[PDB]
RNA sequence: CCGUGAGGGAAAGGUGAAAAGAACCCCGGGAGGGGAGUGAAAUAGAGCCUGAAACCGUGGGCUUACAAGCAGUCACGGCCCCAAGGGGUUGUGGCGUGCCUAUUGAAGCAUGAGCCGGCGACUCACGGUCGUGGGCGAGCUUAAGCCGUUGAGGCGGAGG
RNA sequence: GGUGGAGCCUGGGAGUGAGGGCGCGAGCGAUAACGUCCGCGUCCGAGCGCGGGAACAACCGAGACCGCCAGCUAAGGCCCC
RNA sequence: GGGAUGACCCCAGGCGGUAGGGGAGCGUUCCCGAUGCCGAUGAAGGCCGACCCGCGAGGGCGGCUGGAGGUAAGGGAAGUG
C-alpha cells in the first residue's frame, strides 16, 4: 500500500501558486515509486467443504474408474525390497505395461518405494486416497486391504 | 516568458516552409591566372600570389 | 453501374444577342449554357460548357426604375472604402460590364465557377473580335 | 442486341457475354436462370406497359460472393458512443448468355 | 562500387551542418572540395575532413581513380544530445543541449569512354 | 499474479494508426490525433453512402431532363408521360439512353407525349 | 544530490558458446571512419541481445505558386507501381462546427491536453442480504485442536 | 372492444432528486425580458443523427440494425447559384 | 410453427439513445491439463501484408527480423485492457 512504502509524508510542492499539479507525498499511487492500490496481500484459499460431499467424490470417483474397466484390487506383490526392478517386473505380469498412468493405493511400504520414481505411476497411501489423485490417474490399483479401508471411509 | 507568447507549436510544414530563403549560395571563385588555381576575385591568394606584388612565399 | 462520363468534349461556340433583352432573363440563360446543362452528358465536375458570346451588350433593357436605383458596389478594404454607383453609369461606362456581373452572381462560386466565366466573352457593339464559328442563338 | 433486365430492386443493361453480380438469387451454384423480368431491345421492343411479355434473357450463374468489406462506425460526441459493423455484401455473379424475346 | 566516411559524434549541430553538405551534393570531388575552402561556415571544416576520408578509401581501398569521383549522396544525422545546465534569473536554471553530429559522404564514379 | 500491460497497448494504437494512412500530418502520426480523426471519418462515410444515392438520383435527372429538353419537352412533362404509359422502368439511372443510343430515346419520348394529347 | 539541522533522497542490470574484444594498411591532430581479421551471427563491436513510438534525415513515386481551410469523406478523372483485379497519389465536383469534461445549452471566445512511450483508479478480510450451482435433509454443519501427508486426507459435535 | 416492450403481485440492482424551450391557461412583472412562479401538452435533454427553415437544441417534416449507381412520398420547393 | 430439435429451416413483430439495469464475448498475468505437446527445418517479442475467419473486441496465414523459449482442448485464479 502507500501507506507502507518508504517515502516520507511531506508535502512534496505547495498545492496552489506552482503552476504544477496538486499532490501530497510521493508515495501516492500515481507515482512510480508510489504504492500500489488494491494489490494481493496474503490470504488464505481454504475453505470447509461438506465432508458428505467429500465422501460422495471418493465413492464416485473409484466408480466411474470401476465402471471404465480400470479398477483392479490386487494380493500378489512378490516384488519386494522395493526394487524399482521387482515391481516392473511385477507390473509386466499383472499387465501393467506403462501405456497409460496407474495410482497404486497401499500400505506396504516396500511396493512403494518400488514404483514413485516411475514417471507413468503415482504412488499412494490408502488414507491418502483422493479424487484429484484419482482422476489425473487412468488406471487404479489397490491393495485388498487398502479396499478395506476405501469401505470404511463410506459405508 | 511574459507578456507575449506563441499560441501554437509550429508545423513541421510551417517551419521547413520559413527555412526556404535559408539554403547557402556557393562561394563565388575563379581561376589565378599565372598558377593553377581557384581563387575569389580581387584577392592575392597563397597559391601565387600577384606580379610584381606581395605575396606569401616563392622562388 | 455505368460512368456514361464523357472523354474531353469539344466545346461549342455560340453568338447571342437580344440587345432588347431584359438583363436577367438572359442572363440566367448565358449560364445555363456555360455549365454544359442543356446538353445530356452534363458533367458536374468538368466544364464541358459553351463559349458564349454576346455581341452589342449596352442597349440591354429593363423593368421599372432601376437607373439611380439599381446600385452596384465596390468596398476597397480601407475605411469609407464603400463605392456605390448606379446602373445609369454602368451602361455610361463599362456597361459591357452591367451583364457580365449579373450572369457571374448566377454561376457556382467554387474555382471552376470561375473557370466557366471566362469562356463568356461580353462586347458592347455589335461585332465580336474573333471569328471562330458562332451559331448564333435565338 | 441490348437488353434492360431487372433484379433485386435494380436494373441492368446487360448483353449477351458479361454480366457482373447482383444479390443473392436462391440459383444453384452453376445453374441457369431465365430473367424473365425483362425490359428494352437492341432493335427498339420497348415495354408497352412494364415487361414485354414472353421475353426472358438467359443467364448463368458463375458463383456466389460476399463483397469486399464495408466498416460500418458510428460515433456520437461527449456521451461515449462508438460503434463498429463489419459488412459484406452477398450476391452472385452471372455471365449473360442469350436475349430471347 | 562506392566509398563511404563517417564522421560520428561531431558537436556542432546537425541543423547547422546540413547548411555546408548540401552546398555539395551531387559534385564532383573536385568542385566540394573548392567549395568548402572557401565557403565561411565551422562546419566546412568537419565535412571537408569527412569528405576527404571517402577519397582515401576510394582510391587506396577500392581502387576508385581520382578524376572521376564525385559525391553520390551525403547526409548528417544528429546523434545523442550533452545536455547542459544554464542558470537564468530568479533561480530558474535551464537545460541546454549541446547538439552532436554524424556525417556521413558517399563517393561514386563518373560517365565513361 | 501481476498482469502488466505489456504488448496490447502498442497493438490497439497500430491497428489505428494503419487506418490513419494518408492523413495530414499529426493526424496520421499521433496515437490519438489518428484516433479522433477516424470518428469523424467514420460517420462522414455512412452520411456520404446515403448522399451517394441520392448524389446520382440527381445526376441522371439533369441530363434525362437535358435530353429530353432536346425534343421539345421537358422533365415534369416526360416522366408524367412514362407513368401514365407504364412504363416505370426508365429509372433514371437507365435513361443514360440519353447518351448511349439516343435512337431509343427519342421513342421512349415519343411514347411519353402519347399518353398526353 | 538537497538542507544550518532534524531530515529529505534518486538514477544507473544484459556483447558472445568462448574475448576469439578486431594485429597490420589507409584518411584524420585526435574522435571517428574504410579495408583486413574473429565469430554461426558484427544492422552481436563494447553501456554492445531484443531494438516499438514520438522526433530528425536521405532517396524514390504521385502532387501543388487565382484559391478560403476541424483537413476528412463521397464521386469522377489523371499520373505511378504488379493485372479485365488491385495498391499509391490527388485535380475538380458534392457534403462536413475537433476530442474529453461540465452543462438547460459547447466548434465554441467554458475545463483538461506539446507529442510519443511506459506507471496510473470499484479491491480484500469478516459479518450481512438477495440470487444461483451443488450436498444432505427434520435436520445441517462442525471451531480451535489432535493424527496422517510432505502439493493426501482423516479425525474432532464445545458450539452454531 | 383492446395481446400491448400493456397491466397486477413478490423480490435484486439503479440513476434522478440542477432542467430547458414552445403552445395553451393563470399569478408575479410594466397586457417588459432568451424574466420569474405554478398548471395541461409537447419536444431538447438522451434524437448537435436525417429533410425544410440561408446559417440555428427543442418552429415544419420525420423516430436513423447494415447494404444498393432502384422506386413513391413528407415539410418545403420547381428563373440561375 | 416445425418437431427424423437439425440450435437447422419457414411465419410475425421489433432493433436512435445519456444516467442507469441486464445479457453474451474478446484479450492480458498466473495455475491444473504437464515426467505431456511445439521449438534451431527457428520460441517470445518486433517490422510489413492489397490474403483468410470473426458484427466486434480479436483469431489465423504469408514474407522480413529475432535468436530460446512457448504452450491446446477444457477448467481455475487475478496487481487484467
Amino acid at each position: 500500500t502507500r501507506g507502507e512504502v518508504a517515502y516520507s509524508g511531506r508535502k512534496i510542492w505547495p498545492q496552489k501558486h506552482t503552476g504544477r499539479a496538486r499532490h501530497g507525498d510521493i508515495g501516492a499511487p500515481i507515482f512510480v515509486g508510489g504504492g500500489v492500490v488494491f494489490g494481493p496481500k496474503p490470504r488464505d484459499y481454504s475453505y470447509t467443504l461438506p465432508k458428505k460431499v467429500r465422501k460422495k467424490g471418493l465413492a464416485m470417483a473409484v466408480a466411474d474408474r470401476a465402471r471404465e474397466g480400470k479398477l483392479l484390487l490386487v494380493e500378489a506383490f512378490a516384488g519386494v525390497n522395493g526394487k524399482t526392478k521387482e515391481f516392473l517386473a511385477w507390473a509386466k505380469e499383472a499387465g501393467l505395461d506403462g501405456s497409460e498412468s496407474v495410482l497404486l493405493v497401499t500400505g506396504n511400504e516396500l511396493v512403494r518405494r518400488a514404483a514413485r520414481n516411475l514417471p507413468w505411476v503415482v504412488t499412494l497411501a490408502p488414507e491418502g486416497l483422493n479424487v484429484y489423485d484419482i482422476v489425473r490417474t487412468e488406471r487404479l490399483v489397490m491393495d485388498l486391504d487398502a479396499w478395506e479401508v476405501f469401505q470404511n471411509r463410506i459405508g | 516568458a511574459k507578456h507575449p507568447v506563441p499560441k501554437k507549436k509550429t508545423s513541421k510544414a510551417r517551419r521547413d516552409a520559413r527555412r526556404s530563403h535559408h539554403a547557402l549560395t556557393p562561394p563565388t571563385l575563379v581561376p589565378c591566372p599565372e598558377c593553377k588555381a581557384m581563387k575569389p576575385p580581387h584577392t592575392v591568394c597563397p597559391e601565387c600570389g600577384y606580379y610584381a606584388g606581395r605575396k606569401v612565399l616563392e622562388v | 453501374m455505368k460512368t456514361y462520363v464523357p472523354k474531353q468534349v469539344e466545346p461549342r461556340w455560340v453568338l447571342i444577342d437580344a440587345e432588347g433583352k431584359t438583363l436577367g432573363r438572359l442572363a440566367t440563360k448565358i449560364a445555363t449554357l456555360l455549365r454544359g446543362k442543356h446538353r445530356p452528358d452534363w458533367t458536374p465536375n468538368v466544364a464541358m460548357g459553351d463559349f458564349v458570346v454576346v455581341v452589342n451588350a449596352d442597349k440591354i433593357r429593363v423593368t421599372g426604375k432601376k437607373l439611380e436605383q439599381k446600385i452596384y458596389t465596390r468596398y476597397s478594404g480601407y475605411p469609407g472604402g464603400l463605392k456605390k454607383i448606379p446602373l445609369e453609369k454602368m451602361l455610361a461606362t463599362h456597361p459591357e460590364r452591367v451583364l457580365e456581373h449579373a450572369v457571374k452572381g448566377m454561376l457556382p462560386k467554387g474555382p471552376l465557377g470561375r473557370r466557366l466565366f471566362k469562356r463568356l466573352k461580353v462586347y458592347a457593339g455589335p461585332d465580336h473580335p474573333h471569328q471562330a464559328q458562332r451559331p448564333e442563338k435565338l | 442486341m441490348f437488353a434492360i433486365v431487372k433484379t433485386g430492386g435494380k436494373q441492368y443493361r446487360v448483353e449477351p457475354g458479361l454480366k457482373l453480380r447482383v444479390e443473392k438469387l436462391d440459383a444453384e451454384p452453376g445453374a441457369t436462370v431465365e430473367l424473365p423480368v425483362l425490359l428494352l431491345g437492341g432493335e427498339k421492343t420497348v415495354v408497352g406497359t412494364p415487361v414485354v411479355e414472353g421475353a426472358s434473357v438467359v443467364a448463368e450463374v458463375l458463383g456466389h460472393g460476399r463483397g469486399k468489406k464495408i466498416l460500418v462506425s458510428k460515433f456520437k460526441a461527449k456521451v461515449q458512443y462508438r460503434r463498429k459493423k463489419g459488412h459484406r455484401q452477398p450476391y452472385t455473379e452471372l455471365l449473360i448468355k442469350e436475349i430471347r424475346g | 562500387m562506392e566509398a563511404k566516411a563517417i564522421a560520428r559524434y561531431v558537436r556542432i549541430s546537425p541543423r547547422k551542418v546540413r547548411l555546408v553538405v548540401d552546398l555539395i551534393r551531387g559534385k564532383s570531388l573536385e568542385e566540394a572540395r573548392n567549395i568548402l575552402r572557401y565557403t565561411n561556415k565551422r562546419g566546412a571544416y568537419f565535412v571537408a575532413k569527412v569528405l576527404e576520408s571517402a577519397a582515401a578509401n576510394a582510391v587506396n581501398n577500392h581502387d576508385m581513380l581520382e578524376d572521376r569521383l564525385y559525391v553520390k549522396a551525403a547526409y548528417v544525422d544528429e546523434g545523442p544530445a550533452l545536455k547542459r545546465v544554464l542558470p537564468r534569473a530568479r533561480g530558474r536554471a535551464d537545460i541546454i543541449k549541446k547538439r552532436t553530429s554524424h556525417i556521413t559522404v558517399i563517393l561514386g564514379e563518373k560517365h565513361g569512354a | 499474479p501481476r498482469a502488466k500491460t505489456g504488448v496490447v497497448r502498442r497493438r490497439k494504437h497500430k491497428k489505428i494508426l494503419k487506418l490513419a494512412k494518408g492523413y495530414w500530418g499529426l493526424r496520421s502520426k499521433s496515437a490519438r490525433k489518428a484516433r479522433e480523426t477516424l470518428f469523424a471519418a467514420g460517420n462522414y462515410a455512412y452520411a456520404h453512402r446515403k448522399r451517394r444515392k441520392r448524389d446520382f438520383r440527381r445526376l441522371w435527372i439533369v441530363r434525362i431532363n437535358a435530353a429530353c429538353r432536346q425534343h421539345g419537352l421537358n422533365y415534369s412533362t416526360f416522366i408524367h408521360g412514362l407513368k401514365k404509359a407504364g412504363i416505370e422502368v426508365d429509372r433514371k439511372n437507365l435513361a443514360d439512353l440519353a447518351v448511349r443510343e439516343p435512337q431509343v430515346f427519342a421513342e421512349l419520348v415519343e411514347r411519353a407525349k402519347a399518353a398526353q394529347g
